[PDB]
RNA sequence: CGCGGGGUGGAGCAGCCUGGUAGCUCGUCGGGCUCAUAACCCGAAGGUCGUCGGUUCAAAUCCGGCCCCCGCAACCA
RNA sequence: CGCGGGGUGGAGCAGCCUGGUAGCUCGUCGGGCUCAUAACCCGAAGGUCGUCGGUUCAAAUCCGGCCCCCGCAACCA
RNA sequence: UGCCUGGCGGCCGUAGCGCGGUGGUCCCACCUGACCCCAUGCCGAACUCAGAAGUGAAACGCCGUAGCGCCGAUGGUAGUGUGGGGUCUCCCCAUGCGAGAGUAGGGAACUGCCAGGCAA
RNA sequence: UCCUCCUAAAGAGUAACGGAGGAGCACGAAGGUUGGCUAAUCCUGGUCGGACAUCAGGAGGUUAGUGCAAUGGCAUAAGCCAGCUUGACUGCGAGCGUGACGGCGCGAGCAGGUGCGAAAGCAGGUCAUAGUGAUCCGGUGGUUCUGAAUGGAAGGGCCAUC
RNA sequence: CCGACUUACCAACCCGAUGCAAACUGCGAAUACCGGAGAAUGUUAUCACGGGAGACACACGGCGGGUGCUAACGUCCGUC
RNA sequence: UAGUCCGGAUUGGAGUCUGCAACUCGACUCCAUGAAGUCGGAAUCGCUAGUAAUCGUGGAUCAGAAUGCCACGGUGAAUAC
């Protein structure tokens, strides 16, 4: 499970998720699962999509994950009134914006990656695509 | 607390005194400083008091 | 570096002097020479300059750069200053220790008539 | 475990450049020394820069360390 | 002081051709020697450092500089600003006299002496050695001392490389092993 | 803050009284003694008498300043 | 999400309040006593004082983050 | 007037580092010694005085080099005041303002006053 | 109750049983001034000495330090050391900042007199921002200010102060 | 003893490449706020003093946020 | 009157003899080094006579190889109410 070990603070603000993403081009690999839908992926959602994508090619190739959560999310327990404090940290998410390459891949054919990234995509709440590392 | 207050009285016969603090549990010696006095209108020595 | 250290020693005084905006007389001591020039209140140009680099005073001394020689220019810098009219100035230790030549230089100036 | 805070000290620049202030008028109430004293301005005890003599406020950046300075043109 | 003139002419003319000095001012010269002794265990007995001071006060011809603790180390139990020893950066006429009184009558005096190391260098040209016996000196009669206390001696010269520093010390006939 | 009265070997207390006397009980070590721990007997070490100064032939004791402690009634900023 | 107290030789307990030094019971190891075991006797070993950091001349001791343990609390409709 | 240097500045990374070369008639630093003024919580290293055989390594100035630091458009993009619309947990249209980053490129300064050396 | 940061939307201000931590002091010097100095952490050699005692050299650069929590700030150093001293002084205070007000904060300059420095100048606490409670009542020293017929006294006033 | 050899692994410090930040900043708007000058417009709309008040439970919509579940005709502030 | 000329283990080096052979594993000579141990807790052993205590000598075993065993003689007590 992805999680930043001993960060600066425990609980943190919600904050709005606006604008477009910064990580656009496929940097390391030759393929990529660029996102279109604006939302946030939890660590559980990423790991589920990670295993489903690793298993697609079974073992080969290299799989990068350029997205790390680092934004803890709180939640109030069952049967508790409002106020009285800030809930405990349950899951860590990462604010994803349009044009963000979540995962990359290299070492597989363009045919297999079109299959691998299609499977994991149905494990994510956001709407994705499939791009290629262009000429510069 | 640790620092109690004392009274730095003048040397001359005038009853003018300055108050301050002192750490009795660190310095058992006395305080002899020079300050201005509004009665003698000069500078004299100052003896301690409580 | 020996040079730079002497410079930051003079900064304390030089900053205060331009805040006062006083006519200051800088002193640049040298193993073999002495420098002294009266600087204007704008801290940009000088008004009266005198040193042993001027041969007119150099040949009148035994060695260029010792107590009596530095005192000679002290008498000289105060002479030309009063001719220009400047009487009240402020000393600029300039990173040197006020002990030897720089001292006798100022003692000569205060004895020559430089009001400071 | 939280809830504690303090009284706002009302810091910041009081008079901006251009205003003809009078002597004694506080110009900048700061903590560190973001702004420094130039001409006709003295650094206070709390580093509170004030006007020593009348004139208009002027902000300028002198020094090789590029620090903010406030002087006063006697106008 | 007698090897000072020996240096000024004999040693100078010798090295000017090895490293081909185009100018006479390119010759390396000894600058400072250190008489340091950090006994360390002075945290238990205060008079230890004074005797450690007196021993260094006897071998040298001037008072030393009692060094204090730079920080607070709990591993050796020493706090901020605590006496650890004393040093002497002798740089003058006695430093040449000190050099004579060491490499001629003190070096061959070490119990189980076999030679010096030609590897103890920093890389800039500074040689450093460490002796265990304090009896190798002329002033100690062994009747006044009561310790087997040793110290560290380091000579810093104005060279550029350690191979040049070894060359400078080679001119002063050092029995390297 | 005010008043009273103490600080004594490793512990407490007597001794402070009217100024020339530092001991008793337990403990430690060794020996004697019993089968053994103990009980018992003898010998020895263990105390700037909280501290400084003053008066005095002599002070831990008398007195003043100081530190700490205990007890006491009181507390209408 | 809470309050007070505690964590110390193999099993555990004092000492903390008023910091320079670690004591006790059973137990362990070895010897002795007995024909043998137990008990008893004698000597010795045996405690990073829960952990980390800091302050203080000295930290089991004083403070706090964290970890573990216990009792009480989930009450009126 | 130019080549030089030292001193006091203005503007202060286009101004500063790395590397190589170069300078000593003057200037500058190193350098000789230290009974005396002074100095090391030791020590003439630093500080100071009395002088200066010699040197230009170190140091400092200058020059080339741009391998770095730095500076930096135009255009586009993000953002956004105001007035409207929508698939109104976010965006679009009209209009005014308009980065950062990056690119082409620039870039190892400029200069005011005084006082000496030196060629005239 | 007070202090620091964010929330706070680029002046000030701004709430919540919103998120993070501190204070109820300390020092006769850790204050003032004069003069000088400026690291931390690493690489290398070396008696005890080993990850961490000391010294010397280089790299590096303020990540150090700043009596304490955090932020802003500082080499002109406010960081460190030493000599000499007490300005941690008395009477004021133009003109501003900040508060409903009480109140709090800054303050050039003035007169008396003082310390340091050759002098220019600097000092009415400490790099700054918390370290603290109003009034009434009572206690202490001083000042003929008054003192219920007069001269005193008591008791009040006023100053300092608990 | 000195102490050499090695690893189905993890990883600091640097170089290149890529993201995150309310409690990060070698950068940095639009607006907002302060001061000065000028034009037009507004029954002086501004400021000071005095008499009389009320009020000190706010709601929703837009934009900017904390909180909640970027739930609530939810709740707490800024601003219109 | 000190761990000292007490004490003698340990260990380095050089040699002797035996016996095919001295490394595991011999006794001894020479020089040097030179520790523990300052009469020993609980507890416990032998002895009344020329014994104890103390000193030295010899033999068996055996190529060589004991502080052991057996044997010998010298010096020679105290106490038993």
């Amino acid at each position: 499970m992805l999680q930043p070990k001993r960060t600066k603070f425990r609980k943190m603000h919600k904050g709005r998720n606006r604008g477009l993403a910064q990580g656009t081009d496929v940097s390391f690999g030759s393929f990529g699962l660029k996102a279109v839908g604006r939302g946030r992926l939890t660590a559980r959602q990423i790991e589920a999509a990670r295993r489903a994508m690793t298993r697609a090619v079974k073992r080969q190739g290299k799989i990068w994950i350029r997205v790390f959560p680092d934004k803890p999310i709180t939640e109030k327990p069952l049967a508790v009134r409002m106020g009285k404090g800030k809930g405990n940290v349950e899951y860590w998410v990462a604010l994803i914006q349009p044009g963000k390459v979540l995962y990359e891949m290299d070492g597989v054919p363009e045919e297999l990656a079109r299959e691998a990234f299609k499977l994991a995509a149905a494990k994510l709440p956001i709407k994705t695509t499939f791009v290629t590392k262009t000429v510069m | 607390g640790i620092r109690e207050k004392i009274k730095l009285v003048s040397s001359a016969g005038t009853g003018h005194f300055y108050t301050t603090t002192k750490n009795k549990r660190t310095k058992p010696e006395k305080l002899e400083l020079k300050k201005f006095d509004p009665v003698v209108r000069q500078h004299v020595i100052y003896k301690e008091a409580k | 570096d020996k040079k730079s250290a002497r410079i930051r020693r003079a900064t304390r005084a030089r900053r205060k002097l331009q805040e006062l905006g006083a006519t200051r007389l800088v002193v640049h001591r040298t193993p073999r020479h002495i420098y002294a020039q009266v600087i204007a209140p704008n801290g940009s140009e000088v008004l009266v300059a005198a040193s042993t680099v001027e041969k007119a005073i150099a040949e009148q001394l035994k060695y260029t750069g010792n107590k009596d020689a530095a005192a000679a220019v002290g008498k000289a810098v105060a002479e030309r200053a009063l001719e220009k009219g400047i009487k009240d100035v402020s000393f600029d230790r300039s990173g040197f220790q006020y002990h030897g030549r720089v001292q006798a230089l100022a003692d000569a100036a205060r004895e020559a008539g430089l009001q400071f | 475990r939280n809830g504690r805070d303090s009284e706002a000290k009302r810091l910041g620049v009081k008079r901006f450049g251009g205003e003809s202030v009078l002597a004694g008028s506080i110009i900048v109430r700061q903590r560190g020394t973001k702004f420094h004293a130039g001409a006709n301005v003295g650094c206070g005890r709390d580093h509170t820069l004030f006007a020593k003599a009348d004139g208009k406020v002027k902000f300028e950046v002198k020094g090789p360390k590029n620090r903010k300075f406030i002087s006063i043109e006697a106008e | 002081a007698k090897l000072h003139d020996y240096y000024k002419d004999e040693v100078v003319k010798k090295l000017m051709t090895e490293f081909n000095y185009n100018s006479v001012m390119q010759v390396p010269r000894v600058e400072k020697i250190t008489l340091n002794m950090g006994v360390g265990e002075a945290i238990a007995d205060k008079k230890l450092l004074d005797n450690a001071a007196a021993d260094l006060a006897a071998i040298s011809g001037q008072k030393p500089l009692i060094t204090k603790a730079r920080k607070s180390v709990a591993g050796f139990k020493i706090r901020q600003g605590y006496p650890i020893g004393c040093k002497v950066t002798l740089r003058g006429e006695r430093m040449w006299e000190f050099f004579e009184r060491l490499i001629t009558i003190a070096v061959p005096r070490i119990r189980d002496f076999r030679g010096l190391s030609a590897k103890s260098f920093d890389g800039r040209g500074n040689y450093s050695m460490g002796v265990r016996e304090q009896i190798i000196f002329p002033e100690i009669d062994y009747d006044k001392v009561d310790r087997v206390r040793g110290l560290d001696i380091t000579i810093t010269t104005t060279a550029k490389s350690d191979e040049e520093g070894r060359a400078l010390l080679a001119a002063f006939d050092f029995p390297f092993r």
